[PDB]
RNA sequence: GACCAUGUCCUGUAGAGCACUCACAAGGCUAAAACCUUAUGAAACUCCGAAGGGGCACGCGUUUAGUCCGGGAGUGAGGCUG
RNA sequence: CACCCCCGUGCCCAUAGCACUGUGGAACCACCCCACCCCAUGCCGAACUGGGUCGUGAAACACAGCAGCGCCAAUGAUACUCGGACCGCAGGGUCCCGGAAAAGUCGGUCAGCGCGGGGGUU
C-alpha cells in the first residue's frame, strides 16, 4: 500500500448568512449532498453556484433533501 | 422519607439514592432518598409492588419502580424511575418467574435452565399483581421446554410475550 | 405506477423562469385544466367542462382550451408551460394547446 | 476465539463499558474492575479450569470474545514494513463489563469457580448475585 | 367467440347464486392467459429457438415475444444477455379463443384423468398449468417435430376468496 | 486588526447504538440461508449524535493592531512536556 | 371561512405512513364498454390511446373509526466535553465550573394550512 490521493477541498464554501456575486461558488460535493435552491445552479461536478447576486440561504428539512438558495 | 431535591443538589455520602422522578400525565417529583433504607425496601419489592413516600407536601404517592439507573464501576444504585398507579388494569409490570419442586428431568437428567428469568404482563388488578409465578415443572421429559403459552396467569391475567417462546427448559448434560 | 405526473411536475423547474403552468386531466374528459402561479398557493383561470356539451370529447377539449383561453386573456396573461399530466400530446389533450393558443 | 474471516488490522484505546454491564443467562457472575486486553487463551483456561470444575454440568456462557487482533513485529528487525501479520487475538474489557455469568451450582462452588477462574485472569475481578436487573 | 361470452355470462349468475355480490363486476373475471416456453433447457442456435416461437405463433395467430436472460452468470451454462425462453400475453378475443380452443372441441384430450389437480390454493386467481408435452396438436406432425418441450399457462383472474377459485374452471368448463 | 458577545449557517469526532456491512454470544424454530426472544464489538459500520470548531454579519464592547506597495534579509536540521 | 361533499393542484415535507376496517355512487371519480382507422404494444386496447350509455361502488380512490405496527418523543439521570486544577510509573482515572447527548421510560399522532372549480340544503 502506502498509496494516497491529493485532498480535494471540498464543502460548502459559503455558509448561510454570506452575501455571493453571481458565479460564486458554495458548495462544492462528489454528488448532491446539497440540491440547489432558487436562484443557483448545478454544474458538472455537481458544484452549484449562485446565478444572482444577494444573500445565502438553506433550505434543510435534510437526510438529502437540503437546497441553497439565494435571496435578493 | 424522601425529600424535594429538585434541579442538581449535591448529596450525602449516605447515598440518598437521588436522581428519582415518578411520573405520569399528572406530575413530575422531586429526588432525594435515604440512601441503604431505599436498598432494604427494593429488594423485598423488586418491581412487583408498590410503596408510598411522604415528602413534604404531598403525604402520600403510589409508585412501583419503573427502572434504576446503577452505577457500573462500583455495583450500587444511583437513578431510579417510577410511575403512579391509576388503578383499573393499568399496570404492565415484569412479574419474576420461579420454578417448584423436583422435575422428572431432575430426577435422571441434568440442567434445568430458566430462560426467561423474568417476564411481563399486564396485570387486571392494579393493586394487586403477583409476586412471584411458580412452574409446575416437576412433569417435563429431558429435551422438553416449557413454553410461556402455559404459564399459570391467575385472575385474567394477560400474556405480554409470545406464546410460543420457551421459559424454562431442562438441558442435557455436558 | 404513475411516475408520468411527478415526473412531468419535477421537469416544471421552469416556473422559476416565471411563466405560469397549464394543468390538464383528460379524465372523464373533465379535462379541467387549471392555470397556476405556483409561488403562491393559487390558481387563476378555471376552466371546467360543466355543462358546455360540444360533443366527442377530442372537440370539447379544443372546445375547453378556446373557452380558457379568453378566461385568463381577460386577467393578462400570456407566459404559458404546458404543463401536461401523466397524458401524452396525443391529440384529444392536444387540441386544447392548439386552440388555446390559438387565441391567447 | 479466533475470528474466522475478517478485516486483517486493528489499533487500540479505552473508556469505560457501554454493553453488558448487567448480568443475564447465569446465576451468578463475574466482573471486571480493570480495563484491558484479554487473549483467546486467557478466555481458553478459564473456560479449562470452570470446565474442571464443572464435570456433567454445562453451565458456562462466554460473554466476551476476542474480537482485535494484534500483530508483533517479526524477530529482530529494524521498524519499517506494516505491522508484521497478527500474532493473537484479544478483546476489550473495560470496568464494569461482565465477562462470566454461570448457573445450576450451589455459591460456594461458583465462588470457588470463580476463584480460579479469575487467578488465571491478568486483571482484577469480582463475583455478582443478580436482582437490580430490568 | 360468441359461445365463450355466453359461458362468461352463465358463470355470472351461477357465481352470484353460489355467492352473492352486490355487483357483476365483483364476480371473478378472467383477465389474462399467458404461456411460457422456456427453451432455456434446450437452448439452441437460432434456428431451433426460431422454429419454436414459429409454433407458438401459428397456434397462436400472435407474435411471440422471447424473455432474456438476466445478470446472472451461473454453473448452468448461464449467460448475461440472450434469450431463454418464449412468452406470450393473450387478452380480448385471442384470449378466450383458446381458452375455448381448451375447453370444447380443440382440447387434444390426449391424457386426462380430471383437471391437473389444484394448485392456486390461496385462491386468488393464479391458476398455473402445466403440460409436460406438447404431442397435443394436429398442428404438428410428429416425426418433424420429434422434439417435445412442455409448455406453462398461467391464468389470471380476480378472486379475494379461496373457495372462489373453484368458479374459475367448475362452471369455465373445466374439470375438477 | 485582535479577543469577546449576539445571530446564523456548515461538520460526522467523543459518546452511543445496531437500522444497513463484517463479526459475534445462549436457546426456540425448522431440509440448515432465512426467522424470533435474549445478548455484544467494530479505523476503513452508522437509526443517532454533543462539547467544541470553522465562515459570514454586527459591535449593540473592551482593545490596537491590520492591508497593500517598494528596499534588505535570514530561516527551510528542531528539542521537550501535556 | 353560510354549513357539508366531490374533482384537482399546491405548502408541508411519516406527530401525516401501514395494516384491520366501515361509509360512499350515476353528482363527482373509478372499472366495465367497443376498435379498420388517430395513437401504441421490442407479444397483449394491460399501458398509453380514440369512440360511450347502461352496469357497478366490486376493485382503485375519497372520507371517518382505529394506538396492533410503525413515526415522534420529554422530564430525570447519566456518557462525553470547553475552560480551570489534580493523581496514578502505567494502562488509566478524579475534582471544581459550565455546555451536554444517544439509547430507554413518561407521553404524543393515525395530521396540519391554502387556491381555483363542480355539484348539494332550491
Ligand atoms: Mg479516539
Ligand atoms: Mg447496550
Ligand atoms: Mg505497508
Ligand atoms: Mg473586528
Ligand atoms: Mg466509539
Ligand atoms: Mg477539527
Ligand atoms: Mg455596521
Ligand atoms: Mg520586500
Ligand atoms: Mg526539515
Ligand atoms: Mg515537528
Ligand atoms: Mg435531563
Ligand atoms: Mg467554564
Ligand atoms: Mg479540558
Ligand atoms: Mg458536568
Amino acid at each position: 500500500n502506502g498509496r494516497d490521493s491529493n485532498p480535494k477541498y471540498l464543502g460548502v464554501k459559503k455558509f448561510g448568512g454570506e452575501v455571493v456575486k453571481a458565479g460564486n461558488i458554495l458548495v462544492r460535493q462528489r454528488g448532491t449532498k446539497f440540491k440547489a435552491g432558487q436562484g443557483v445552479g448545478m454544474g458538472r461536478d455537481h458544484t452549484l453556484f449562485a446565478l444572482s447576486d444577494g444573500k445565502v440561504v438553506f433550505i434543510n428539512k435534510g437526510k438529502g433533501a437540503r437546497f441553497i438558495s439565494i435571496e435578493a | 422519607e424522601l425529600t424535594a431535591k429538585p434541579r442538581t443538589p449535591k448529596q450525602k455520602l449516605d447515598e440518598s439514592m437521588i436522581a428519582a422522578v415518578a411520573y405520569n400525565k399528572e406530575n413530575n417529583v422531586s429526588f432525594a432518598l435515604d440512601r441503604k433504607a431505599f436498598d432494604r425496601a427494593f429488594r423485598q419489592q423488586s418491581t412487583t409492588g408498590l410503596f408510598d413516600i411522604t415528602v413534604e407536601g404531598g403525604e402520600t404517592f403510589p409508585a412501583l419502580v419503573k427502572a434504576v439507573q446503577m452505577d457500573k464501576r462500583k455495583r450500587a444504585p444511583i437513578h431510579v424511575d417510577f410511575y403512579m398507579v391509576t388503578y383499573g388494569e393499568p399496570v404492565e409490570v415484569s412479574v419474576p418467574v420461579h420454578t417448584t419442586g423436583r422435575s422428572q428431568g431432575e430426577v435422571q437428567g441434568g440442567l434445568v435452565d430458566i430462560v426467561v428469568h423474568n417476564l411481563q404482563i399486564v396485570a387486571p388488578g392494579p393493586r394487586r399483581i403477583p409476586q412471584e409465578l411458580v412452574v409446575d415443572v416437576t412433569k417435563m421429559n429431558i429435551g422438553d421446554h416449557i413454553t410461556a403459552g402455559d404459564i399459570k396467569l391467575p385472575e385474567g391475567c394477560t400474556l405480554a410475550a409470545d406464546p410460543e417462546l420457551t421459559v424454562v427448559s431442562v438441558l442435557p448434560p455436558r | 405506477r404513475r411516475k408520468l405526473r411527478t415526473r412531468r411536475k419535477v421537469r416544471t423547474t421552469t416556473a422559476a423562469s416565471g411563466r405560469l403552468r397549464l394543468s390538464v386531466y383528460r379524465s372523464s374528459k373533465h379535462i379541467y385544466a387549471q392555470i397556476i402561479d405556483d409561488s403562491r398557493g393559487q390558481t387563476l383561470a378555471a376552466a371546467s367542462s360543466a355543462a358546455l356539451k360540444s360533443g366527442n370529447k377530442t372537440d370539447t377539449a379544443a372546445a375547453v382550451g378556446k373557452a380558457l383561453a379568453a378566461a385568463a386573456a381577460e386577467k393578462g396573461i400570456k407566459q404559458v408551460v404546458f404543463d401536461r399530466g401523466s397524458y401524452k400530446y396525443h391529440g384529444r389533450v392536444k387540441a386544447l394547446a392548439d386552440a388555446a393558443r390559438e387565441g391567447g | 476465539k479466533r475470528t474466522k474471516f475478517r478485516k486483517q488490522f486493528r489499533g487500540r484505546m479505552t473508556g469505560d463499558a457501554k454493553g453488558g454491564d448487567y448480568v443475564a443467562f447465569g446465576d451468578y457472575g463475574l466482573i471486571a474492575m480493570e480495563p484491558a486486553w484479554i487473549k483467546s487463551n486467557q478466555i481458553e483456561a478459564c473456560r479449562i479450569v470452570m470446565s474442571r470444575h464443572f464435570r456433567r454440568g454445562g453451565k458456562i456462557y462466554i460473554r466476551i470474545f476476542p474480537d482485535k487482533p494484534v500483530t508483533k513485529k517479526p524477530a529482530e528487525t529494524r521498524m519499517g514494513k506494516g505491522k508484521g501479520a497478527v500474532e493473537y487475538w484479544v478483546s476489550v474489557v473495560k470496568p464494569g463489563r461482565v465477562m462470566f455469568e454461570v448457573a445450576g451450582v450451589t455459591e460456594e462452588q461458583a465462588k470457588e469457580a470463580f476463584r480460579l477462574a479469575g487467578h488465571k485472569l491478568p486483571i482484577q475481578t469480582k463475583m455478582v448475585k443478580r436482582e437490580v436487573y430490568d | 367467440q360468441q359461445l365463450k361470452t355466453k359461458y362468461n355470462d352463465q358463470v355470472r349468475p351461477a357465481l352470484m347464486q353460489q355467492f352473492g355480490y352486490s355487483s357483476v363486476m365483483a364476480v371473478p373475471r378472467i383477465e389474462k392467459i399467458v404461456v411460457n416456453e422456456g427453451l432455456g433447457s434446450s437452448k439452441e442456435d437460432s434456428k431451433a429457438i426460431d422454429k419454436a416461437a414459429k409454433e407458438l405463433a401459428l397456434i397462436t395467430l400472435q407474435k411471440p415475444i422471447i424473455t432474456k436472460a438476466k445478470k446472472s452468470i451461473s454453473n448452468f451454462k448461464l449467460r448475461q444477455g440472450m434469450p431463454v425462453g418464449i412468452k406470450v400475453t393473450l387478452r380480448g378475443e385471442r384470449m378466450y379463443v383458446f381458452l375455448e380452443k381448451l375447453i370444447n372441441i380443440g382440447l387434444p384430450r390426449i391424457r386426462d384423468f380430471r383437471g391437473i389437480n389444484p394448485n392456486a390454493f390461496d385462491g386468488r386467481g393464479n391458476y398455473n398449468l402445466g403440460i409436460k408435452e406438447q404431442l397435443i396438436f394436429p398442428e404438428i406432425t410428429y416425426d418433424m417435430v420429434d422434439k417435445t418441450r412442455g409448455m406453462d399457462i398461467t391464468i389470471v383472474t380476480t378472486a379475494k376468496t379461496d373457495e372462489e377459485a373453484r368458479a374459475l374452471l367448475q362452471s369455465m368448463g373445466l374439470p375438477f
